């Protein structure tokens, strides 16, 4: 109940970083549907592999711009007292990073 | 668009700058990315080519396609030492063609090879850009700067890569040349004075010793470390916090990509701080195995954990002054150039060895070189 001025200026930085994560997540859940359907296999199989492969560039621009999202987080200092702050940064690392492991997924079933 | 003025364009290793004198004054020119220095990258897409900051930017997704260092291959054979010691650590192919290097990438589904010239043309086009976009006029003329130690053919790739890049180069300038004529060295009034250029920066370290004569500029030394820089303080800093995640939590973090990498974003921006403020601090959430990496670091221990790679700028220094057959005390002026000469205990380091002499350091260590080419580009305009 000492919520002061100072960290609503963190907050915002917060949410904007929120906000580019539900793009980039907007991008990964298309790349998710893109896998799926070539991984029906109704492309000759000769070409399954090239398909998959065209993905690596697209995946690869995701992870890169979820790491790029950690490294702009990773810039603030927030005090013991931002208790609010603290939580939204902890439980935004947490998102970005469960969104990686899905990218992860993704390069270990394309171009092998 | 009408006819603009000259430019001074510092083609440098890792990064290049562009600066225009106008209005009795320097301005530098930030690019389109609002940054006042642009990355020396050329990256090669299926879709397109990607100049400084786009090609920087997306080079973890494009390694081998993303070229850089064209300047540690402009003017060289293919079988010179730094052409075969350097080729080990880059992740684009070199390739020879008749003695002479070229960088083979995949561009636009093909394999496209390019002559280091060409790869810098590309760069020089980008600052010839930058600088038409902020002054809104066409530019042509300009002065393109480059090491002391070039020879003669890495001196005419240069020229060569500004023709290409549909520029009129005036003059090819020496890096430390532009330097001591940014801080006006040569108007200043008496006999000939002897400067020491301290470049560290652009991942090289280049010590010069200059003669100035009645304006005239004389080389009488160069020594150095073609491969010192920043990144190397960064390193010492990155191993420091790797001991000390594994002293707090048993746990070792070196062998995550993307932890190092958070680690070392973080370090970098932490020894930019430490030339400012004495401590800076670090938080990263769920940096390894979902543990909370929350630390700092002090002035001091930065200068600690780095003080043999401060100590050692000290020695090409000393080399300088042997070959140049000069003592300490007749240098009359100390120039700092490259953003790693802002570390306080290199300033330091440096004043001490020069009896408490004070150090030219005014204007931007990043922009003195472009800043000194700004002056001769309007000079012979
Ligand atoms: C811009 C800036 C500010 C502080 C620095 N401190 C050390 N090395 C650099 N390269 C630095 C660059
Ligand atoms: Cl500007």
């Amino acid at each position: 109940g000492s919520n002061s001025p100072q960290e609503e200026v963190e907050l915002k930085k917060l949410k904007h970083l929120e906000k580019s994560v539900e793009k980039i997540a907007d991008q990964l859940e298309e790349l998710n549907k893109e896998l799926t359907g070539i991984q029906q296999g109704f492309l000759p199989k000769d070409l399954q592999a090239e398909a998959l492969c065209k993905l690596d560039r697209r995946v690869k621009a995701t992870i890169e711009q979820f790491m790029k999202i950690l490294e702009e987080i990773d810039t603030l200092i927030l005090p013991e007292n931002f208790k609010d702050s603290r939580l939204k940064r902890k439980g935004l690392v947490k998102k970005v990073q469960a969104f990686l492991a899905e990218c992860d997924t993704v390069e270990q079933n394309i171009c092998q | 668009m009408s006819k603009g003025p000259a430019v001074g364009i510092d083609l440098g290793t890792t990064y290049s700058c562009v600066g225009v004198f106008q209005h009795g004054k320097v301005e530098i020119i930030a690019n389109d990315q609002g940054n006042r220095t642009t990355p020396s990258y050329v990256a090669f897409t299926d879709t397109e080519r990607l100049i400084g900051d786009a090609a920087k930017n997306q080079v973890a997704m494009n390694p081998t396609n993303t070229v850089f260092d064209a300047k540690r291959l402009i003017g060289r054979r293919f079988d010179d030492a730094v052409v075969q010691s350097d080729m080990k650590h880059w992740p684009f192919m070199v390739v020879n063609d008749a003695g002479r290097p070229k960088v083979q990438v995949e561009y636009k589904g093909e394999t496209k090879s390019f002559y280091p010239e060409e790869v810098s043309s590309m760069v020089l086009t980008k600052m010839k850009e930058i600088a038409e976009a902020y002054l809104g006029k066409t530019v042509t003329n300009a002065v393109v700067t480059v090491p002391a130690y070039f020879n003669d053919s890495q001196r005419q790739a240069t020229k060569d890569a500004g023709t290409i890049a549909g520029l009129n180069v005036l003059r090819i300038i020496n890096e430390p040349t532009a330097a001591a004529i940014a801080y006006g060295l040569d108007k200043k009034v008496g006999a000939e004075r002897n400067v020491l250029i301290f470049d560290l920066g652009g991942g090289t370290f280049d010590v010069s010793i200059l003669t100035i004569e009645d304006g005239i500029f004389e080389v009488k030394s160069t020594a150095g470390d073609t491969h010192l820089g920043g990144e190397d303080f960064d390193n010492r800093m990155v191993n420091h916090f790797i001991a000390e995640f594994k002293r707090k939590h048993k746990k070792d973090i070196s062998e995550n990509k993307r932890a190092v990498r958070r680690l070392r974003t973080a370090c970098e921006r932490a020894k930019r701080t430490l030339s400012s403020s004495t401590q800076a601090s670090i938080e990263i959430d769920s940096l390894y195995e979902g543990i909370d990496f929350y630390t700092s670091i002090t002035r001091a221990r930065f200068e600690e954990l780095n003080a043999d790679l401060f100590r050692g700028t000290l020695d090409p220094v000393e080399k300088a002054l042997r070959d140049a057959k000069l003592d300490k005390s007749q240098i009359h002026d100390i120039v700092l150039v490259g953003g790693s000469t802002r570390i306080p205990k290199i300033q330091k380091l440096l004043q001490d060895f020069f009896n408490g002499k004070e150090l030219n350091k005014s204007i931007n260590p990043d922009e003195a070189v472009a800043y000194g080419a700004a002056v001769q580009a309007a000079i012979l305009s």
